[PDB]
């Protein structure tokens, strides 16, 4: 008879005792264990296809990519417990602030500000959460994907800062269009075509790495320079402490994700050829997000300097990769 | 050598049963029976174990054999009590 | 102040736009979606009974965590595992290892909708699912992993899934097929509404009731938990229904939900039925497998369907007539072939034991009776070897369980055979060949288990090589559950 | 026999099956069970005359003490989930303005207001917690206790934000005193001078009642308007966003124990002549208060007016009340 | 970014000043600080070695009530209550009664130090352990509440303290001195380092185990998570301690040790040494009382007070005797006093509970077994009516408990009296009698229930009178735990 | 009428025994052993029941009566086996 083990079969071989983290995350996925037919039915059908061409046939390559470990250890239980406290800090923020009446002092300078650069945010976010919800389906490991899963939470989580903001501006300027003009700016406003375009087209990378690639590496890193690091800074100084403050908080939030990034490009640096398909990718992407960046800092006042201090800011969370 | 299923009278589960080509049904019969009866169904030594073609109802005779039947691999044959 | 959710629930899902960069169906590709030639702005008539915005969902969901998890470490060094009834262990090892894995892989599932359906309200419910899918597959891992040490059977709690055990096989049968490798609408339809609304929300409460009938309160409390989670997700094929009926494709819609039933309906039959009626002991036994599917499951869906403007499918009263049967079969099965499977079946045919069986299902002693006289026979009289298989059992080609129905003085075993591009297909019922006909190229090449040891894949080519084949050793291959101790009553 | 009931003995007539609330904080102190003799010893210790002077004979009267119901209905297992939301979000204003270096951008003046009127306030707010605390332990029944006790718990959350604020501003401004400094400006600036006596002498008033008045109804509504409503909003005037919002976050704690203070009165005024024993009390101790404001908001910017406001906003507590 | 503790906490207990507008004596009066001399200054040494901030405890606390009320809500309607072994239940109706509005008035004797300490870390601690006792109070309450509609006797959760029940008078007497009518530095000493650190941490702990193994998991959680607050406070006494000796006042620190010790013994020796010698049946019993008393209560003291620089009480190594007898006493007393309780004692002398008695205490069956022999042959021989009493014994003038020790073969019962002020007192020890007199004016116009009894007090004169003046009727008053079933094995 | 504290040979506990002034101390000695014997101790027929003061061991004869012993109201008294 086979002996009962002290931990599960595949991480017997470990010296220390695995952690809840590798316990409930690793080794999960199943449709990786016949590459020739990933799914119990027909070798033929669409999404046979489809996995055998976008998460097997990638060029980022590696022989074990079961051995990924986000470097935050996050599972459901300490996600939650994480998220909570954040929830409560920044609701916090939306109660006191409004008992307060923060948005009665904002001037309708800066109103009209909001109503062009921020509230025109739920887009965006949404488009990077149907982004990172298609990484989760098509990574090639279980830990890659989990990564993947949190954080398309907190995309929701920012879309729905938003859309909550988005309702008092409303009721604070009823005659601004809050909440029924964002469409109209997204779809034609020239500050936003930039970000349109780039994520549009990322939206449709279907590869598991250049879909990483462009959407962590590439488009994210210009849209929380653009959206949280100058706008809240702009914020801040305007008078809108609220958005400075709550700007700041989702940008735990885009830390974390380059962590785990950057994790997963140092894990592929370890195989010949995967700088050299890193690079190409993100060649063929940064000129889309330099478009980004331009069209809609260059309409915020001072417009030149945030053009400068995002693009350097974004390229340097990939030189730190190598 | 060839698969067939057997259907065997009044037990629970058709299963898989490996025959010869050179075969008699009686010993295609026997084959099968070998895995029902004593383990899922009673003996009737009163009676004979008779071969037909699931499908379509057909009786084989005790003593054709199974080249000559024009069964499809795998073909899936009742295995029944009779006189 | 804050505002009431009611208030800007809305503007959460009001994420539509016009695509320009690229078209809409490069953005949203049709074997990804399943638009259906429906457009956009009809899709945003789907509008979700039941809402919840992010901080509402960290929020509960911790609180949730916080007391499963705590109850857990209260009563770990209690080792209630250790003394419980071996028909019970049984259960469990049964259902984490038929069920962790494929919990985690909803959640890709659930990204499939969170991704590529045009409703904008499916897409934000989606991910909520998705996070739910993650919070079962994660803490149906966790719970396991406490008696590792007990037992390699537990070890299957994970490996299960990844191996090539008949049983495992039908598994990912099912949720391949309904889940992993279909548009979203069509997910949103065949998990959502058939499986997750039509029988594991039901079958998740009744499972939690049994845990606490046998004095488990880990299990209980996870299982009870985890169906706090499903209607948040299951709700989301309902309104993908409404839109199809709606717009022009009530047959589509039905044809779908035809198979998604039929299909959760089998695998249910072996994983639900047989520990319903033999391994629960008699006097926790509170109603019948057949009892809990009228009551509880059958006339839901009729109620459901008739709201939705839907008929009940083709096959309903074959479907009725086969809750006397099918499970019987299955357990039969189960428990001759033990050996095939990861846990310990428990015979459940001690004479108390019949005489239940035979109230609850009339004619049983004289069809199902008979088998099992013989096995005990074997077994009173010295014989055990007469009561394993030296052959494999006709596997149905859908389903991929073995093709079994009443025996004995009321014989009544079919199969639904087809022959297509040369090739013959074995089918445990009607709709079972149904499911194929209708939709052959998406399971044609598929081999069961049966195929497989028939085209020499399974070396060496006999029984202790097909044991190899689905990775089980001695240690966890299945053996009786109570040791064989009912047979004493027998003498 | 004697039946078992649905409910405690002491609650059976009710109509409305009790609360969580009502089922742990009813009728628990057993001191009053005997009022010729409090404790189970000689009648003659110091503590059963104190309990008998300062509990029993008190001029504020009432036939069932044991019928009073925190309005908020607070008991020890939701008053925690209560203040840790509140405290995820002040701890998240201190994590995150650090961040953000948030005490380098205030002016060396408002640096120096703080030193003076901020810093120094963890002396007043541990002698309101004593306070709270003197009047748990000798009010007339457990639900009156109770109120006292979340209060005495509040009032060392506000010592505790002090104290850790006091050595964040030690850290980023060495050379000022902060934490060196407090006991010397409270014991001998003019501006605490009148604090300080008001507190002093309400800390030695035992009789429960005259208790109750001088901390709940006069002296808290003066040291609130004042550190709270005053300092908060010149802090935010001045660029201290962070004391702004520190401030508000307090006043919620000091707004909940108004609740159960106008609780207490309204019961109170059931009895005939308990209106002109509170009004007695407040009249002897309001010209304390009077003086405390005085001499604190004097010395603030825009004095005069600070000095007018709290007077007006802490008698209209009372007012309110009857 | 956030400081490290380390940094800042000094800041939190640097609140004392000296007082301009009133004096330090009428600030800080004497009878209820016990500062005894010694200066503001030296005060501030005092420094509590378990550190915690408002942040740190708002968020354990609430973790602490999440996992405790979810495992309470998880096993509610399994109602473990209806099934537990009798002497278990009757552990809990004591446990409850005695013990959930005394911990609810620890949080009054905390408020004292918190208000009159010199000491600012002993403030704030104090502050904590206010809430703590507050959290005790109330969960010991909800706890119990489940229960009501079993029984009259969970009532007295809430109504016990209440009344004059004697135990209920034993406890109010017990606690009224060590912790309600003493200035704050005596509660520091008394309640938390002689009560608290001395006794019911070890108490608790050994509370949980015993639940546990009676399979009663959601009181072991109760009493598990309750006795992890216990340290956080109970910390206290030993700074306190510190201070007292290193300035001139060693001998009356001492002297406060000695009484709280014995007080605390004496409580302990009724409340605890019966049930865990008599109600836990004898498959749970793990250690003898005498034993756990050696092993997790007595070395402990004398490790504390070595290390605090103190002596070992005069009475220790007649302390040490007693632990062979004085609980026999207890227990016998409670049971043939059975109707005069509001839980139903266990006898706990059946043949094989005997001889594990005489195991763990040599000489048994010749002093205790004689009694029990006699109520025994009653019993059999049909004349029930001798095993109830028809006058009341003599109680101790300081612990309010029975003046009981060993009797048979070796019989040693004596009665320490005093007669002061022409008042005759008795007392139940050596120890019980020199409390009183180095103190006499705290305790004598005190009543017990006897004097009480003998002054008119009690009225009609008589038991039914007495068992009324308790708030004592049918329904509560104790019986037999085991309805007598341990008789038949005599026959 | 009056009180007092009977603390009987081989029992465990003192008690509180109504005795009369005009009660001998044969008298005192049986309105205690209702309290003890068969109770809670055996009796010793054989033997003779003594009454001594408890607190200072001195012996009174069977045949003094209560109101002659100066007892203090309440005072304990030993209940010997003696002959
Ligand atoms: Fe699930
Ligand atoms: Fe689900
Ligand atoms: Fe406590
Ligand atoms: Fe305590
Ligand atoms: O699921
Ligand atoms: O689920
Ligand atoms: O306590
Ligand atoms: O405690």
């Amino acid at each position: 008879a086979l002996k009962p083990l002290k931990t599960w079969s595949h991480l017997a071989g470990n010296r220390r005792r695995p952690s809840e983290y590798e316990v409930v995350s690793t080794n999960l996925h199943y449709f990786t264990d016949n590459p020739e037919r990933p799914w119990e039915l027909d070798s033929n059908l669409p999404m046979q296809t489809w996995y055998k061409k976008y998460c097997f046939d990638s060029p980022l390559k590696h022989d074990d990519w079961n051995a990924f470990r986000d470097p935050d250890q996050l599972v459901y239980r300490t996600y939650n417990l994480l998220q909570d406290g954040q929830e409560s800090y920044v609701q916090g923020l939306f109660d006191q602030l409004n008992d307060r009446g923060h948005d009665q002092m904002l001037t309708r300078e800066w109103v009209e500000t909001l109503a062009r650069f921020y509230t025109p945010a739920r887009y965006l976010f949404h488009a990077l959460q149907m982004g990172s919800v298609y990484i989760h389906q098509i990574a090639p490991a279980s830990t890659i994907t989990n990564c993947a899963t949190y954080e398309t939470a907190d995309h929701l989580r920012w879309l729905t800062h938003t859309a909550y903001r988005t309702r008092e501006l409303a009721n604070c300027y009823p005659d601004v269009g809050f909440g029924k003009r964002e469409r109209d700016v997204w779809e034609n406003d020239p500050a936003w075509q930039g970000f349109r375009e780039l994520i549009e087209k990322a939206l449709i990378a279907w590869d598991w790495g250049e879909a990483f690639t462009a959407i962590n590496l590439v488009t994210k890193p210009a849209v929380e320079e653009a959206l949280l690091q100058q706008l809240g800074s702009l914020a801040q100084s305007e008078g809108d402490t609220l958005l400075g403050l709550l700007a700041q908080a989702q940008k735990r939030d885009a830390e974390r994700h380059r962590r785990w990034s950057s994790a997963l490009v140092k894990m592929a640096l370890e195989k010949e050829g995967n700088r050299e398909v890193l690079q190409k990718w993100v060649a063929k992407w940064e000129p889309l997000a330099d478009k980004a960046i331009e069209a809609y800092c260059s309409a915020l006042p001072d417009g030149e300097n945030a053009i400068v201090e995002a693009k350097s800011a974004s390229r340097y969370v990939r030189q730190m990769m190598g | 050598t060839f698969p067939i299923m057997s259907n065997f009278e009044r037990d629970f589960v058709i299963q898989l049963v490996p025959v010869d080509t050179e075969d008699t049904m009686d010993q295609v019969a026997e084959k099968c029976a070998y895995h029902s009866i004593n383990r899922r169904v009673h003996p009737q030594p009163e009676k004979i174990l008779r071969v037909r073609r699931h499908e379509d109802g057909t009786l084989f005779p005790r003593g054709m054999i199974v080249s000559d039947a024009g069964l499809r691999p795998t073909e899936t044959l009742d295995i029944i009590f009779m006189d | 102040s804050m505002l009431k959710r009611e208030d800007w629930y809305d503007l959460t899902r009001t994420t539509n736009w016009t695509p320009k960069y690229v078209t809409e169906n490069e953005l949203f590709p049709e074997e990804m979606s399943g638009a259906r030639g429906i457009s956009m702005e009809a899709w945003e008539k789907y509008d979700e009974p039941y809402k919840i915005t992010y901080p509402e969902y960290v929020s509960i969901q911790r609180e949730k965590d916080s007391g499963a998890y705590s109850i857990k470490a209260a009563l770990e060094r209690d080792g209630f595992v250790d003394r419980a009834d071996p028909g019970w262990v049984s259960t469990m090892q049964l259902h984490f290892g038929a069920i962790a894995l494929e919990e985690y892989a909803a959640s890709t599932a659930e990204a499939r909708m969170a991704r590529f359906a045009k409703a904008p309200g499916n897409r934000n419910m989606a991910t909520f699912g998705m996070m739910d899918e993650n919070r079962h597959g994660q803490i149906q891992l966790y719970f396991p992993y406490a008696n590792v040490k007990r037992s390699r059977k537990w070890d299957w709690a994970h490996k299960a899934i990844h191996t090539n055990e008949w049983a495992a096989i039908a598994a990912r049968s099912f949720f391949d097929d309904m889940m992993m490798t279909r548009d979203s609408v069509a997910v949103s339809i065949m998990l959502t509404f058939a499986f997750e609304t039509g029988f594991s929300n039901m079958q998740f409460l009744g499972l939690a009731a049994d845990a606490a009938e046998a004095g488990d309160h880990t299990f209980a409390s996870l299982i009870s938990s985890i169906q706090t989670d499903e209607s948040r997700h299951a709700q989301q094929g309902g309104p993908s229904l409404k839109i199809l009926v709606e717009n022009g494709k009530k047959d589509e819609a039905q044809q779908m939900v035809d198979v998604a039933i039929w299909r959760s309906w089998k695998l249910f039959s072996v994983l639900t039925g047989p520990e319903m009626d033999y391994y629960t002991p008699l006097e926790s036994r509170n109603q019948s497998f057949k009892e809990f599917m009228l009551e509880w499951i059958v006339a839901q869906f009729e109620r459901q369907l008739l709201d939705l403007g839907l008929d009940k499918p083709w096959y309903w009263d074959q479907f009725m007539q086969d809750l006397d049967e099918t499970h019987h079969g299955m357990h039969l099965g189960v428990w001759y072939w033990r050996p095939t499977v990861w846990w310990d079946p428990a015979a459940g045919v001690s004479p108390e034991e019949r005489e239940w069986l035979e109230e609850k299902y009339p004619g049983w002693n004289d069809t199902w009776g008979q088998c099992w006289d013989v096995i005990t026979d074997n077994l009173v009289n010295g014989k055990p070897e007469l009561t394993v298989p030296e052959t494999l059992p006709t596997i149905c080609n859908m389903c991929n369980l073995p093709i079994a129905h009443t025996p004995g003085n009321k014989w009544n075993v079919k199969d639904y055979q087809l022959e297509y591009e040369g090739r013959l297909y074995h089918f445990g019922s009607e709709a079972d060949r149904w499911c194929f006909q209708i939709d052959p190229e998406r399971y044609k090449n598929h081999t069961n288990l049966v195929d497989r040891f028939l085209k020499g894949e399974i070396q060496p080519a006999d029984l202790a090589g097909a044991l190899m084949y689905m990775s089980l050793e001695p240690g966890v291959m299945g053996d009786d559950a109570h040791d064989y101790e009912w047979v004493k009553a027998y003498q």
